[PDB]
C-alpha cells in the first residue's frame, strides 16, 4: 500500500549540470587555447 | 520605448502531449472528475509504463551504437564517428569531406536527437512529440541535406532498435509504430499555416504554423446536432453554460433556463441563437452586466461570445458606441451577428476560448487577454483594454516607476496602497532609469526646485504646509533663569514642535506607551537637534512595526520618503538607491540615508521639522476636484455676470 | 506578517475563543517540526551567497538573458538580479521559519508583478531562476527541509505567475 | 509570536537570523510542551480564576463597586468580569507564543486611550490582573507558575 | 495605423492650422520619394522568403545557443515560430516603408511585444539582432538593385531596434 | 536621457559588437549638424526671456486666459506659465542639442497631461503658446535650425494630445 | 556623450548650457573625425590587444589559471578573455561618446557586487584593463594614446 | 553578549526586559558551564584545528599557495594560519558571550574593506572557516558541535 508514496515520500534528486560557455565563445576558446 | 504595458503574465505553452496530460485535461475542460473512461486511459498506461522504461533504458545506453551503425551506412569516404557530438528509394551515399565539418556536426546531432525524441515518445506514451517536431521539417532540411539519405537513416535505426531489443510482440510493436509515425511525418511535406484573418480593418491578420497547433492541447469543441443522444446534448449545454457564465452554474446553484434548453435540444433555435438569448437573459445580466461598468461588461461580453478580448482601440470604441445606444441586447446582437462569430463557431458550434495555443496571437492585447481568460477576470472591475489602448498612444502616465500600486494615497496618516490581489487595478508602464516625475509644489509654483533649485529651502507662505522650527530658545538653555522661574514661556512652543515632529514621522499622534521619552528630553535639554530627533523617531521600533514591516519593501521606501522629505521620489535613480541600501544594510540605514541626504539638509535645517513639500498630480486631484474646495475657474468657462442694460 | 503560532492565535481571537483541543494540536504539530526549521535556517544562513551562485550557474549563466540585449546583461542589472534572488531566498527562509507564507504576501508579492512588468523583467526567466534555487537549496538543506523550502519558493513562483 | 519578532528584527538589519535568535526559537520549541500545559490549566479553570480574582478586587478596591465607581451595577460588574476574561485569554496567547507581542497588539496598544474614554481607572485594571496572577499561581506548580507570572507582570507593568 | 501624410495632418489638426509652406514641402518630399518606396517594396515582395531564411541562418551562426538545447529556437516548433516572427518583422517593415511612418510599426508590433516575449521566455536580444541582420540584407540588395534612394530603408528597422531593445544607456 | 550618439552606442551595445561603418556614418552626420546645433543653442541661451515674452504677447496676452476667470490671470499662475514656457524652450533646446526626443518623454511629457488636468491648465492654450515659441524661435534663429527646433516643439504639442 | 552629461549638469542647476560647456561640445564635434580614428584602431586590433593583455596577465598573475582559481580551465579562460573584449568595447564606446557614463552604466555601476557572486578577484580584472591600456598605447600614436588612456584609467580606477 | 543585546533592545523601546528575554538569559546562564566546555576544548587544541583546516584549504584551493596568490611564501602562509587562529579566537569569544556581537565588533564589521586593501579573496577566507568548522565538529561531541557550528556558520555567512 506504501507504493503510492511519490510526492509524499522522499523526493528523487535530479541532476542539473552547470551551464558551460557555448559556440558563441568559440573565438575566445580558440584564444584560450593559444594563451598557454 | 512603449509608453504603456498591458502586463506580462506567465504563458505556459504545451510543447508536447503525454497520456496523463491528455487524460486529465479532457475532464478538466469538461469540469468533471475522471470517469471510468479517463481512469482506464491511465490504468493501461501505468501498467505499460514499466515496460516503456525498459524500452528507453536499452535505447539510452546503446544510443552510441545505433547512431554509429546509422552514420556508417549513410555516409561514405572515411569515418563519420570521428567527431561525435531496408527500402532505398534512390539515395546516394554522401562524402564526409565534401559535405563539410559544420554540416556534418548538424547531421550527426540530428540523428542522435531523432532517436532521443523517440525515447521521449515511448516514455510519454504519445507520438505527439514526434508529430509536432517532424511534420514541418522536410522543407527546412531540404536546402542543405538530402531527403533520400534521411529516410534510409531512420529506416536503419528502425531495424537497429528492433534487433537490439526484440523481447515480445506486445513490446516491440510500440517501438515499430512510433518509428513508423516518425518516417511518415518526415515524408509528409510542410502543411499550410493557420491564417487568422482580421475580422475588420481595425484588427491585424495573423498566421500560425501547423506545428504549434499540434501540441498545445486542442480546446474541446461541442456542436449541437439535432440527432444526438441527450447525454452528449446535456454535455453541449453544460459547456455552453461554462462559456457564457465562466462556470457550470446549473450544477452550482441550479440556475438554468429550461425554456431555452428545450428549443436547442429539438433544433428550433441554433447555438448561435442560444448564445444570443442567453447573453440577453436576466441570468447573465445580473452577473456580468449589473456588477460591472459599461466598458468592463463589454470586455467580459467579448470573451463569452467571441471567445477573445477586444483586439484594437477602434474595436472598443465601436462596441462601446453600440452598448451606449441600445445597451446589453444591442451589444449581444452586434457580437453574435458579426463576421467573426459565424466564421469561427458558425451556427452549431459552442463558443470556445481561443488563447495562446488555439490560434495565432497578436502582440497588442497580450496581458490584457491573459487576465481575461482567467476565472479571476469578473473581479477586475477596472477596464484593462480601453485603459491600455488609450495609454499606448499617449506618453508615460502620472505613476510611480514600479506601478500604480506603489503610489500611496495622499492623506494625513496611514500607508494605504492599492492591493494587486484585491480588485485587480495594476497599471504597468515602461519607466526607464532617468525618468523624473512631475510633482506639484505645495507652496508657490515658482518655488519648485525643478526650475528654481536655489529656492529649495523657501518656506510656503500660506500656500502649503505649516513649517515647524526651533527658532525660540529651548527651556533651561542658559543659567539666566536661576533655580525658579516656574512660568517659563518658551516651553509650550518646543512641546508643540515635538508633537509636530511625531506627526511628520507618524502621520497620527501616538499613544501614551509609544512616545520615545528619552529622545524628547534630549531635544528639550538641547543635547540633540531636530534632525537627530526626526532620525530617532524614524529609527524607532514602532516605525518599523507600523509602516515598514506590514508593507511591500518599495512601498515602505516610497512612504518613508513622503514622510521624511515630504516628497514622492522623482524616479528610478532615487528608488534604486534606497532599495540597494535596504538590501545590504537594512531599514535603519535607509532612514539614515534619507536624513543624511543633501536634499533633506537643503530643505530642512538642524532645527526644521519636515513638511509636505510636493504632491503627486493624482493626490492633488483627490484634494481639489471634489464638490467643495474646487474653484470656479479650474476647468470651467467663467461668464461675467453683469446686470442687463434694460435693468 | 503572521507565523503558524500567530495564525492559530488570530483565528481564536477573531472568534473570541480560548485555545481549544484542535488549536493545541495545531501548535504541537509546529513544535514537532521546529528543531528541523531552526537547523534548516542555519544551513541557508551559511550558504547565503552559495545557493544564489549555483542557481544562476545552473539556469541563467551563458544564456540569452545574460547575453547583450538581455535583461541581465549590464553589471547594474546583473547585480539587481542577484539582489532579487538574495531577497527571494531570505524571505523564503523567513516563511520557512514562520511556517506561514504570509510574509511573502506582505513584503514580496504585494506589488512584485506590477514592478516587474513596469521594469520589463522576464517573469518566465525568474520562475526558472527560483526553480533553480529549489534544487540547490534541497541539496544542502535536506529532504524534509527541502520539501518545506520547495513549497515557499513555489509560492514566489505562483505569485509572479 | 517570538518567531515573528525575531524575523522582523532580522529583516530590519536585512540579515539571516543570528544563532542567538536561532537558539531562542529552538529552546522555545522544545520547551513548548510546558507552555501548552500552562495554557490548558488557565483555560481549564478560566471561570474559577476570574471569579476569585474579581472577588479579591472588589474587596481590596471596593470604591470600584461603590456609587461613583466605573464598575458599579450588575451590568457594569459583568463587563468588568468580561474584561478580566479578555486579559486572561490574552495571557494564554502570550504564554503559547513565547512572546508578549499578541498581548500588546490586541489588548495593550491604545489601552490608555480606551479606558480614559470609558472612564475606567487604569490602576484598578492593573490590580485585577495582579489578583488574577495570584489565583493562577495557586493552581499551578512552583516553577511552572513562576515563568507564567512574567506575562501577567507585563500586563500590570504596561497599564500601571 | 498612420502614414507620413496622416501624421502631418494630425500634427496640424491638433493646433488647428492650415497646411503651410513647411507642410507642403514635407508632403512633396514624400511624393517624390514615393516612387522609390514602392520600388523598394517591390524588391522585398520578390525576395520575402529568401531574406528571412538567410538572415535566420546568419543569426543562428552568430548566436549558436538559440538552436542548441535550452535555447528558444531548438525544436522545429520553435524554429517555425521564429521564422514566422522574422516574417512578421519584414512584413510590417514592408508596410512602414510605403507609409514612411513608424506608427504602423508601433501600433501592431511593438506595443505588446516585450510583454509577450517575457511571458513565453523568448529572448529580446537575439530578436533585435535578427531584425538588424535583415536590415543589412535589404540595404545590400537595394544597393545592388537600381534604386536612387535607399536611406529610408534603415529607418523602420532601426525604430524596431530602438523600441524593443532594453535601455543599456 | 539619450542623445544621437548614445542611441548609436545603445544599438551597438545590445547587438554585442563594435561600431561598424553604418554606425560611424550616423555619428559623422550628427557632428556635421552639430555646428548648427550649438550655434542655435547659444542664441536661445542668450535670448531666453525675450522669446517667451514675444510668445506670450502673441497668443496669451489680451485674451480670456489672462483676464479674470482664466487660468493665466493670477500672478502666481502667470509666473508659473512663464516658467512653464521657460521649461519648454529649455528642454526643446536640450532635445535639439541631443538630436533625440528621449528627454521630452522622460522629463517633459512624463505624466504632463495628468498634471495639467488636475491643476486645470488649458491644454489648447498651452499648445498654442508652444506654437508661439516655435514661430518666434524660427524667426530668431533661422529657417533651417528653427525648423529643426520646431520638430521637438511639435513633439511636446503632440505629446499633450 | 559629452552632450548628455552637459545637459544633465545644466538641468540639475535648471539653466541653459554654459558658454564653457558649449565650447567643449564645439571642440568635440570638430575633433569628431579624430576620436572615430582611435575607435577604428581599437576595433582593428579587437582580437590582438586582449590576446596580448591576456598573455601578460596570466604570466603576472598565474594563480588565475592555476587550480582553485576563478578562471581555471579553457572554458573559464575564454570567459576572462570575453570580459577583456567587453571592457575594450566599452572603452571604444567611451572614446566615441567622449564620456564615462556610456562606460559606467554598462560595466562599472555595481561591478563589485557583480563579480562577488561569480567569485572573481576584482583587483585582478583591474590589472586586466591595465595590461589592455599598455598594449593599446603600443598599437597607436602618442597624442591620441593619452586621450584613450584617460578613459582606460577610469575603468581601472572605478574597479580597483 | 546576549545579555547586552537584550539590554540595548529593551533600551531602544524604553522598556524593561520581556518575559522571553529574561528566560533566554536564564537559559544562557544555566548552560554557561556547557558553553565554557566548548571554549576549553577549542582553546586546548587550537593549534591542531588551524593547521589541519589550513592544509585542507591549501589542497582544495592551491592558487593561494601558488605564485600570484595572496599568501605566497612560508611567511604569508604563517600569516594565513594566524588569521585563522584569530578567527578561531573570535568564535571562542562568541560562544561564551552567547551572541555574535563580540565577533562583529572585532573581526566582521569592515572586513570586506580590509581584505580588499590586502588583496585577499574573502571567499577563500570564508572557506577556511568552513574547514575550521569541520575539524572542530570532529574534535568534540556532536551535541556541543551543533552549538559551536551555529556561531561558525555566521562567520562563514558574513564573510561570503
Ligand atoms: C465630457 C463631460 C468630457 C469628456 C468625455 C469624453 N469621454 C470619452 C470617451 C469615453 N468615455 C468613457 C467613459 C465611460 N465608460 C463607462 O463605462 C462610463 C460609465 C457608464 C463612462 C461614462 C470611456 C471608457 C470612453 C472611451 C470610448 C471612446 O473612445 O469614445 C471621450 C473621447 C476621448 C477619445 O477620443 O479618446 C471624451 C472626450 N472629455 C471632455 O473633454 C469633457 C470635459
Ligand atoms: C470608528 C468611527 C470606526 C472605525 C475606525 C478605525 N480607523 C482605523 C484606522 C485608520 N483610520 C484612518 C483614516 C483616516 N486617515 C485620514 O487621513 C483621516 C482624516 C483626517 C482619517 C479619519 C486611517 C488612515 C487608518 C489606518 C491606520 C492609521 O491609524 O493610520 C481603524 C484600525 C484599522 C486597522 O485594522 O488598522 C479603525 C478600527 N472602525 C470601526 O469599527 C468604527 C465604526
Ligand atoms: C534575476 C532573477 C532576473 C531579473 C531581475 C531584475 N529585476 C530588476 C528590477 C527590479 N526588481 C525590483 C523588485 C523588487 N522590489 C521589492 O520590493 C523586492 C523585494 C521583495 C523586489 C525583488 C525592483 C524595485 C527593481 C528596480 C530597481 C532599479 O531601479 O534598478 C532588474 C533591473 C532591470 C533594469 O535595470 O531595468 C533586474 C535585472 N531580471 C533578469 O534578467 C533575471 C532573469
Ligand atoms: C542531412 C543528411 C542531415 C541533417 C543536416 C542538417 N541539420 C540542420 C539543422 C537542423 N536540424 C533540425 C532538425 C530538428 N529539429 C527538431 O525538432 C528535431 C527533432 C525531431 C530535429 C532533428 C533543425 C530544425 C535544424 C535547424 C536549426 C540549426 O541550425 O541547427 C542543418 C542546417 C540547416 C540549414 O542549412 O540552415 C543541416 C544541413 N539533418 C537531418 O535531418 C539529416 C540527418
Ligand atoms: C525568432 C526571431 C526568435 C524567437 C521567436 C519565437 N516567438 C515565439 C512566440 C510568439 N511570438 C509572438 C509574437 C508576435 N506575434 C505578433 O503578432 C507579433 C507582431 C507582428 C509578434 C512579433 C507570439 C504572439 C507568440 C506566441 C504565440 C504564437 O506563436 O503565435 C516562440 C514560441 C515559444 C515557445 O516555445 O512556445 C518563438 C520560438 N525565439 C527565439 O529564440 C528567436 C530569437
Ligand atoms: C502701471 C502701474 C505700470 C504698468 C502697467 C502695465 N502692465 C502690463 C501688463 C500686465 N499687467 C498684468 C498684471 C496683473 N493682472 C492681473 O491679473 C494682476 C493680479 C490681480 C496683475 C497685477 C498682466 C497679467 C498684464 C498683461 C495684460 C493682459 O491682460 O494681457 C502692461 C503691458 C505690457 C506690454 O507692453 O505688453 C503695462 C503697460 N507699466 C508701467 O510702466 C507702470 C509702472
Ligand atoms: C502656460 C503655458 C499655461 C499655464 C501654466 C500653468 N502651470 C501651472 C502649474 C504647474 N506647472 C507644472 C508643470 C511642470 N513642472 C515640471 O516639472 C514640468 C516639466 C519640465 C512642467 C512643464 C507644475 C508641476 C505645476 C504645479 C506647481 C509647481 O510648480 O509645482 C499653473 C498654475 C496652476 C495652479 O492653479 O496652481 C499654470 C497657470 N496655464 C495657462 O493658463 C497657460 C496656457
Ligand atoms: C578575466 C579578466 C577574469 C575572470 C573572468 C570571468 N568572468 C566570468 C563571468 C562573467 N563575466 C561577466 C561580466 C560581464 N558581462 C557584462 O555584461 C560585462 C560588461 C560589458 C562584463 C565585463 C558576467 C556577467 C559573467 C557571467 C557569464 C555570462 O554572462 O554568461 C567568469 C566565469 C565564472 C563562473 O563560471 O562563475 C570568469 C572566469 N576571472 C578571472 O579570474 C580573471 C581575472
Amino acid at each position: 500500500p506504501s507504493q503510492v508514496a511519490f510526492a509524499s515520500g522522499d523526493p528523487i534528486p535530479q541532476n542539473v549540470a552547470r551551464r558551460t560557455p557555448g559556440p558563441s565563445l568559440n573565438r575566445f576558446k580558440e584564444m584560450a587555447r593559444q594563451v598557454k | 520605448s512603449v509608453k504603456a504595458s498591458g502586463g506580462s503574465s506567465l504563458a505556459r505553452p504545451q510543447l508536447y502531449q503525454t497520456v496523463p496530460v491528455s487524460a486529465i485535461s479532457q475532464a478538466e475542460q469538461q469540469d468533471r472528475f475522471l470517469e471510468g473512461s479517463e481512469l482506464n486511459e491511465l490504468t493501461a498506461y501505468f501498467q505499460s509504463g514499466a515496460l516503456r522504461l525498459e524500452i528507453a533504458e536499452t535505447l539510452t545506453q546503446n544510443a552510441d551504437l545505433i547512431v554509429s551503425r546509422a552514420a556508417n551506412r549513410i555516409f561514405t569516404g572515411g569515418s563519420p564517428l570521428s567527431y561525435l557530438e531496408p527500402i532505398p528509394p534512390g539515395f546516394r551515399p554522401i562524402n564526409i569531406a565534401r559535405y563539410g565539418p559544420s554540416n556534418m556536426q548538424k547531421s550527426l546531432r540530428d540523428m542522435s536527437w531523432f532517436l532521443r525524441y523517440t525515447t521521449y515518445a515511448i516514455v510519454a506514451g504519445d507520438p505527439n512529440i514526434i508529430v509536432v517536431n517532424t511534420r514541418g521539417l522536410k522543407e527546412v532540411i531540404e536546402n542543405a541535406c538530402s531527403i533520400d539519405a534521411t529516410i534510409v537513416a531512420i529506416q536503419e535505426m528502425r531495424a537497429a532498435s528492433a534487433d537490439y531489443f526484440r523481447n515480445n510482440a506486445q513490446a516491440k510493436e510500440i517501438v515499430l509504430q512510433y518509428f513508423d509515425i516518425l518516417l511518415s511525418e518526415f515524408k509528409a511535406p510542410t502543411p499550410a499555416n493557420k491564417v487568422r484573418q482580421g475580422p475588420s480593418n481595425d484588427i491585424q491578420g495573423l498566421e500560425l504554423p501547423q506545428s504549434y497547433f499540434n501540441a498545445a492541447a486542442k480546446r474541446q469543441k461541442y456542436a449541437m446536432k439535432p440527432g444526438l443522444s441527450a447525454l452528449e446534448k446535456n454535455a453541449v449545454i453544460k459547456a455552453a453554460y461554462r462559456q457564457i457564465f465562466e462556470r457550470d452554474i446549473t450544477k452550482a446553484y441550479s440556475q438554468s433556463i429550461s425554456y431555452l434548453e428545450s428549443q436547442v435540444r429539438n433544433g428550433d433555435i441554433s447555438m448561435k441563437e442560444f448564445v444570443r438569448r442567453l447573453a440577453k437573459s436576466p441570468l447573465y445580466r445580473k452577473q456580468f452586466f449589473e456588477p460591472f461598468i459599461n466598458s468592463r461588461a463589454l470586455e467580459l461580453a467579448f470573451r463569452h461570445i467571441l471567445g477573445r478580448g477586444p483586439s484594437s482601440r477602434e474595436e472598443v470604441q465601436k462596441y462601446f458606441s453600440i452598448v451606449s445606444s441600445g445597451g446589453l441586447p444591442a451589444l449581444v446582437d452586434a457580437l453574435v451577428d458579426s463576421q467573426e462569430y459565424a466564421d469561427y463557431f458558425g451556427e452549431e458550434t459552442v463558443p470556445y476560448l481561443r488563447g495562446l495555443g488555439v490560434e495565432a496571437q497578436e502582440c497588442r492585447n497580450w496581458g490584457m487577454q491573459q487576465d481575461l481568460f482567467s476565472y479571476s477576470a469578473p473581479f477586475r472591475k477596472v477596464p484593462q483594454f480601453i485603459t491600455t489602448f488609450a495609454q499606448y498612444d499617449r506618453p508615460l502616465p502620472d505613476q510611480h516607476v514600479y506601478g500604480s500600486g506603489n503610489d500611496p494615497l495622499e492623506i494625513q496618516f496611514g500607508a494605504i496602497f492599492p492591493k494587486e490581489t484585491r480588485n485587480p487595478s495594476k497599471r504597468p508602464a515602461p519607466f526607464n532609469k532617468d525618468t523624473k516625475r512631475i510633482l506639484i509644489h505645495r507652496g508657490p509654483a515658482v518655488n519648485n526646485q525643478v526650475g528654481n533649485p536655489s529656492a529649495v529651502g523657501e518656506f510656503p507662505g500660506s500656500l502649503g504646509a505649516k513649517v515647524f522650527r526651533l527658532n525660540g530658545g529651548l527651556p533651561g538653555a542658559k543659567v539666566g533663569k536661576n533655580t525658579g522661574t516656574s512660568v517659563k514661556f518658551g516651553e509650550s512652543s518646543t512641546q508643540a514642535l515635538i508633537r509636530a515632529a511625531y506627526r511628520q514621522v507618524f502621520g497620527r499622534d501616538l499613544y501614551e506607551g509609544q512616545r520615545l521619552s528619552v529622545a524628547e528630553i534630549q531635544l528639550e535639554n538641547g543635547d540633540i537637534s531636530v534632525r537627530e530627533f526626526i532620525k530617532r523617531l524614524a529609527k524607532s521600533e514602532l516605525f518599523l512595526k507600523l509602516y515598514w514591516a506590514p508593507h511591500y519593501v518599495c512601498k515602505a521606501i516610497e512612504y518613508m520618503h513622503r514622510r521624511l522629505l515630504g516628497r514622492p521620489t522623482y524616479g528610478r535613480q532615487e528608488m534604486n538607491q534606497y532599495f540597494d541600501i535596504a538590501s545590504k544594510q537594512g531599514f535603519y540605514a535607509v532612514v539614515e540615508a534619507m536624513i543624511d541626504s543633501k536634499e533633506y539638509s537643503d530643505a530642512f535645517g538642524e532645527d526644521t521639522v519636515p513638511y509636505e513639500r510636493y504632491l503627486t498630480p493624482g493626490g492633488l486631484q483627490m484634494r481639489s476636484a471634489r464638490v467643495g474646495s474646487l474653484r470656479e475657474d479650474i476647468g470651467q468657462r467663467v461668464d461675467k455676470e453683469v446686470t442687463p442694460r434694460f435693468v | 506578517m503572521q507565523d503558524a503560532i500567530t495564525a492559530v492565535i488570530n483565528s481564536a481571537d477573531v472568534q473570541g475563543k480560548y485555545l481549544d483541543g484542535a488549536a493545541m494540536d495545531k501548535l504541537k504539530s509546529y513544535f514537532a517540526s521546529g528543531e528541523l526549521r531552526v537547523r534548516a535556517a542555519s544551513v541557508i544562513s551559511a550558504n547565503a551567497a552559495t545557493i544564489v551562485k549555483e542557481a544562476v550557474a545552473k539556469s541563467l549563466l551563458y544564456s540569452d538573458v545574460t547575453r547583450p540585449g538581455g535583461n541581465m546583461y549590464t553589471t547594474r542589472r546583473y547585480a539587481a538580479c542577484i539582489r532579487d534572488l538574495d531577497y527571494y531566498l531570505r524571505y523564503a527562509t523567513y516563511a520557512m521559519l514562520a511556517g506561514d507564507a504570509s510574509i511573502l504576501d506582505e513584503r514580496v508579492l504585494n506589488g512584485l508583478k506590477e514592478t516587474y512588468n513596469s521594469l520589463g523583467v522576464p517573469i518566465s526567466s525568474t520562475v526558472q531562476a527560483i526553480q533553480a534555487i529549489k534544487e540547490v537549496t534541497a541539496s544542502l538543506v535536506g529532504a524534509d527541509a527541502g520539501k518545506e523550502m520547495g513549497v515557499y519558493l513555489d509560492y514566489i513562483c505562483s505569485g509572479l505567475s | 509570536s517570538i518567531v515573528t519578532k525575531s524575523i522582523v528584527n532580522a529583516d530590519a538589519e536585512a540579515r539571516y537570523l543570528s544563532p542567538g535568535e536561532l537558539d531562542r526559537i529552538k529552546a522555545f520549541v522544545t520547551g513548548g510542551a510546558a507552555r501548552l500545559r500552562i495554557a490548558e490549566t488557565l483555560t481549564g479553570s478560566r471561570e474559577t480564576i476570574v471569579k476569585q480574582a474579581g472577588d479579591r478586587l472588589f474587596q481590596k478596591r471596593p470604591d470600584i463597586v461603590s456609587p461613583g465607581g466605573n464598575a458599579y451595577g450588575e451590568e457594569m460588574t459583568a463587563t468588568c468580569l468580561r474584561d478580566m476574561d479578555y486579559y486572561l485569554r490574552l495571557v494564554t496567547y502570550g504564554v503559547v507564543s513565547g512572546d508578549v507581542t499578541p498581548i500588546e497588539e490586541i489588548g495593550l496598544v491604545g489601552v490608555r486611550e480606551m479606558y480614559r474614554s470609558l472612564g475606567t481607572p487604569i490602576e484598578a485594571v492593573a490590580q485585577s490582573v495582579r489578583e488574577m496572577k495570584e489565583v493562577a499561581s495557586g493552581l499551578m506548580s512552583s516553577d511552572d507558575a513562576a515563568e507564567a507570572s512574567a506575562y501577567f507582570d507585563f500586563v500590570i507593568g504596561k497599564m500601571s | 495605423m498612420r502614414d507620413a501624410v496622416t501624421t502631418l495632418i494630425k500634427n496640424y489638426d491638433l493646433t488647428g492650422r492650415y497646411l503651410d509652406r513647411n507642410a507642403m514641402d514635407e508632403l512633396k518630399a514624400y511624393f517624390e520619394s514615393g516612387s522609390a518606396r514602392i520600388a523598394a517594396a517591390a524588391m522585398i515582395n520578390a525576395n520575402s522568403a529568401t531574406i528571412v531564411k538567410r538572415a535566420a541562418a546568419q543569426l543562428f551562426e552568430e548566436i549558436p545557443e538559440l538552436i542548441r538545447p535550452s535555447g528558444n529556437a531548438y525544436t522545429t516548433r520553435r524554429f517555425s515560430a521564429c521564422l514566422r516572427d522574422m516574417d512578421y518583422y519584414l512584413r510590417y517593415a514592408s508596410y512602414a516603408l510605403i507609409a514612411a511612418d513608424n506608427n504602423v510599426l508601433d501600433e501592431r508590433v511593438l506595443q505588446g511585444l516585450r510583454e509577450t516575449y517575457n511571458s513565453l521566455g523568448v529572448p529580446i536580444g537575439p530578436t533585435v539582432r535578427g531584425i538588424q541582420i535583415m536590415k543589412e540584407m535589404i540595404e545590400a540588395m537595394a544597393e545592388d538593385s537600381s534604386l536612387n534612394s535607399t536611406d529610408f530603408i534603415a529607418s523602420p528597422f532601426d525604430h524596431m531596434t530602438r523600441e524593443l531593445s532594453e535601455l543599456s544607456v
